[PDB]
């Protein structure tokens, strides 16, 4: 059973990560380093699966396969504590997150039924620069681990964590950095999410969100109205002149927190340039023509499960936010009233790196998810929300 | 991967 709180972590036995070179849970983390050298010869057989299945990369240009791992997803991914939403990742979202520059087809990593080749599994890995302390280090980032519901409970997992290992080490490799919803051996770093009622109708009839019962929803709707237009001077889309700027502001911003992407600028333009539908930037332009603030939110709607009307929440989530000319409350304040003239449902962020100054001020509300980040093979004291500077998807 | 979370 996996265990979202440390109380229940404490009490558990953790058969698969005890093998795995991460810290235990309950030491203290006194050293910075790898847990274990790097390989020198790594294993070149694909670890074995349960009879009847078989690995397949996935080939995400192909439209037919990025639809089945769409459909994977969609019907098996993460869901809420009460299993009432589940994230609906889209085809074109999934391709940004999962073709990044520097990915690689074998670091798609599919389980299929040999008979039916129904896609039941799967990992990933991309390659990051990443940040820790005073290092850094090319690493892997690992989402998107999957197993079909009707697999669980089998270990299909430890076999997908193995063999997406054994094919990063092939790479030369030995670090990765991830997130979980679950306590693991060992966390980094501990993040709340938050979320900013947009549509507090719709969120009170699909359940996301309660009416307090202080509160009527005529005061809930009046307490999260926002503006029509932002205030911001010359906020507007970041555009390909902003690549360079925006690469610079990012790379300045980060430095004062311990766990950060390091990006070429290639990739400040894949992970920022916006896609509709899939990841917004704005950039503030000033009077002198000059390029001081950039704000960025990702599109991730959820499925409503066993919902008659309502089947779906649009949700954004804070990307990445740099402020040096304007308050970041109010850069915040407008990324509010542009995700709402987009469309969104709620507005989600986490207390990682400042984003705890604006918080209670804007009127997000506390989650009921924590969201670790981890090593794998790195050794390190571990870190308060507000030097995590790092946002996956 | 991700967590889904939703206000306490
Ligand atoms: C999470 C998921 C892949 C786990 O698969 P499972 O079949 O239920 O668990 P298995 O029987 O295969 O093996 C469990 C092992 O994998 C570990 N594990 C469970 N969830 C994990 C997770 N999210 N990340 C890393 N390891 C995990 C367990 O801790 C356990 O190892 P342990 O003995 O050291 O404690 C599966 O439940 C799933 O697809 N859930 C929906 C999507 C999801 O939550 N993805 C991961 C988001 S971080
Ligand atoms: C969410 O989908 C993240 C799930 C992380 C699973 C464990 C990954 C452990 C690191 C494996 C790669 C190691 C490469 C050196
Ligand atoms: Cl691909």
């Amino acid at each position: 059973g996996p265990a979202k709180t440390m109380e229940e972590a404490s009490k558990r036995s953790y058969q698969f990560w005890d093998t795995q070179p991460v810290p235990k849970l309950g030491e203290v983390v006194n050293t910075h380093g790898p847990v274990e050298p790097d390989k020198d010869n790594i294993r070149q057989e694909p670890y074995t699966l349960p009879q009847g299945f078989t690995w397949d990369a996935l080939d995400l240009g192909d439209r037919g396969v990025l639809k089945e791992l769409y459909t994977l997803l969609n019907e098996n991914y993460v869901e809420d504590d009460d299993n009432m939403f589940r994230f609906d990742y889209s085809p074109e979202f999934l391709l940004w997150a999962l073709r990044p520059p520097g990915w690689l087809p074998q670091w798609h990593c599919g389980v299929r039924v040999v008979s039916s080749r129904k896609l039941v599994g799967f990992i990933s890995a991309i390659p990051a620069n990443i940040h820790i302390y005073d290092t850094e280090k090319k690493m892997v980032e690992i989402n998107f681990l999957c197993v079909h519901k009707k697999l669980r409970s089998k270990r299909v997992a430890p076999v997908l964590i193995r063999e997406i290992t054994r094919r990063v080490h092939l790479e030369g490799i030995f670090q990765a950095v991830y997130t979980a919803g679950v306590v693991l051996p060992k966390p980094v770093g501990t993040c709340r999410y938050w979320h900013r009622s947009l549509n507090p109708r719709k969120l009170i009839e699909v359940k996301f969100s309660h009416l307090s019962r202080n509160m009527t929803m005529q005061r809930t709707m009046k307490l999260y109205r926002l503006p029509e237009t932002p205030k911001t001077a010359g906020l507007r889309p970041m555009e390909t002149k902003d690549i360079p700027v925006v690469h610079q502001l990012l790379t300045r911003y980060l430095k004062q927190f311990h766990l950060t992407p390091v990006m070429s600028q290639e990739e400040v333009e894949h992970w920022f340039y916006p896609q509709e539908n899939i990841i917004d930037t704005f950039v503030v332009e000033n009077a002198n023509g000059e390029v001081t603030d950039f704000l960025s939110f990702y599109t991730l709607p959820s499925t409503i499960m066993n919902h008659p009307t309502h089947k779906s929440l649009k949700a954004a989530y804070s990307f990445y936010n740099v402020h040096t000319q304007t308050p970041l409350l109010d850069l915040m304040s407008d990324a509010l009233v542009l995700a709402k003239m987009k469309g969104f449902d709620v507005f989600n962020a986490l207390d990682l790196m400042e984003n705890k100054t604006f918080l209670e001020k804007l009127k997000f509300g506390i989650g009921d998810g924590n969201l670790q980040y981890y090593l794998y093979n790195w050794k390190c004291p571990s870190m308060g929300a507000e030097k995590v500077g790092l946002v996956l998807q | 991967g991700n967590c889904f979370s939703k206000p306490r």
